[PDB]
RNA sequence: CAGAUAUCAGGAGGAACACCGGUGGCGAAGGCGGGUCUCUGGGCAGUAACUGACGCUGAGGAGCGAAAGCGUGGGGAGCGAACAGGAUUAGAUACCCUGGUAGUCCACGCCGUAAACGGUGGGUACUAGGUGUGGGUUUCCUUGGGAUCCGUGCCGUAGCUAA
């Protein structure tokens, strides 16, 4: 294989899920675990503790790559940003740098209209 | 004729030394059209807040000229054939 | 605009006398010629839709001027009429 | 702020774009925009301010 | 599952300009906000320099005039009517999801209706205040304060309203 010895948690961190992306400093998806990658689906995968599951998933594939240091680069908002972070941090990788990589359309694009349920 | 403080950027590639006789090169036109007198203040080897053309540092360049608006539009439309040339920005010192 | 040189020798042209800025004659001469300014700003800015207004108000106050050179004295307004070409 | 000005009141000093380092003053971290009554000056030298650092995103030289 | 999500880089697309962005301004009203340039609109302020009542209203009439919609040619990234499956439900056609056509954008046009409302027509002379607040100028401390004219809020006199 490889070894990774910095690494960055891309956290898609969706209401949906919190797809924990570890990737390479190079911006390769070195490896992921996500809610459903552990196994939560549907409103389990929107839970909270399927964010520190995802997390500390993905750093125990880290590990297994022998990632020790990362920085977090969690996207949008969703379930379980603190919580997939003290998860990486108890999971083999320092939390590093907090990064909240957002898109930011400053008024741009247009989206879908709404929901009402 | 209106006072134009025109704002250059310019390719980190070069070197400063070519950076100003290209620049009176195309201010000749300038001044041989509308009889300007012209500034050029150059200082280069500055960073840009974001990077442009797979690229973040350049050259500013401002000079201050006194032309119609006709010949800072030609300048203009001049200022951005060139590959040194990055931005281009020229000003109305009028209250626009 | 009214450029202050232009309409200060506009002034000196079809005014009564100098500084007499503001009679009947000289205000016709200013806004007829700011009329025309603007026939050609209009011509290229085919949608301004906003110059238009100031456009007819202008027209108007002449119109509103000119009926008073005509009740003062119809001589003068004879004469201005036939020497901006105005109808 | 609270104060006349730091324009209006000071009663000396001028606004630049290529004077960043001034402009950064009033822009925040990113570069985002303080309010009309933030910094407690006269309006006319926020609304200048605010459309020259339009310009300096624009130009590349303020953090956008 | 083919490599979808993702991550990085790149290219394409089309649309709009977050922060500034608010009794704050502008505009006759619909409306106006990324930046540059050009043309242009109107207002306010101090000098009467001047014209010497050239004032106002305004039926007919005039154009402008939100959005939609249609005519003509493009655009379409997205959204998205209409129309598609799935979902609650007795029924979905509806709320929810899974998509997307015209339209939505542009160019030239049409129409003229919106809750196109200070629900307060245009204009003008008088009637306690107080307080926010935009532009100006002046006058009074050593910027400080006052006056004035114009914009723009709220409360509160007289007085008015059925309240």
């Amino acid at each position: 294989k490889k070894n990774v010895p910095h690494g960055a948690a891309h956290i898609k961190s969706t209401f949906n899920n919190t797809i924990v992306s570890i990737t390479d400093p190079q911006g390769n998806v070195i490896a992921w675990a996500s809610s459903g990658h552990v196994g939560f689906k549907g409103s389990r995968k929107s839970t909270p503790f399927a964010a520190q599951l995802a997390a500390e998933n993905a750093a125990r594939k880290a590990q297994e790559h022998g990632v020790k240091k990362v920085d977090v680069f969690v996207k949008g908002p969703g379930s379980g940003r603190e919580t997939a972070i003290r998860s990486l941090q108890a999971a083999g990788l320092e939390v590093g740098t907090i990064s909240d990589v957002t898109p930011q359309p400053h008024n741009g694009c247009r989206p879908p209209k709404r929901r009402r349920v | 004729m209106r006072p134009y403080e025109i704002m250059v950027i310019l390719d980190p590639t070069l070197d400063e030394r070519t950076v100003a006789p290209s620049l009176e090169t195309f201010l000749n036109v300038i001044r041989k059209d509308g009889g300007t007198v012209d500034k050029v203040d150059i200082w280069g080897r500055r960073r840009l807040a974001y990077e442009i053309a797979k690229h973040a540092e350049g050259i500013y360049a401002v000079i201050d000229v006194k032309a119609e608006p006709a010949t800072v539009s030609e300048l203009d439309r001049q200022l951005n054939l060139n590959e040194s040339v990055l931005r281009t920005k020229v000003l109305r010192t009028d209250k626009h | 605009a009214l450029t202050a040189e232009q309409k200060k020798e506009i002034l000196g042209q079809y005014g009564l006398h100098d500084t007499d800025t503001g009679s009947p004659e000289a205000q016709v001469a200013l806004l007829t010629k700011r009329i025309q300014d603007l026939t050609e700003h209009l011509k290229v800015h085919k949608h301004d839709h906003h110059s238009r207004r100031g456009l007819l108000l202008l027209v108007g106050r002449r119109r509103r001027l000119l009926k008073y050179v005509a009740q003062v004295d119809v001589a003068r307004y004879r004469s201005l009429i036939e020497r901006l070409g105005l109808r | 702020k609270t104060r006349k000005c730091v324009f209006c009141s000071k009663k000396g000093q001028t606004i630049d774009y290529k004077d960043t380092a001034l402009l950064r003053t009033y822009i925040s971290e990113r570069g985002k925009i303080r309010a009309r009554r933030v910094t407690g000056n006269c309006v006319q030298h926020q609304r200048d301010i605010a459309v020259a650092v339009k310009n300096a995103r624009e130009v590349a030289l303020l953090p956008f």
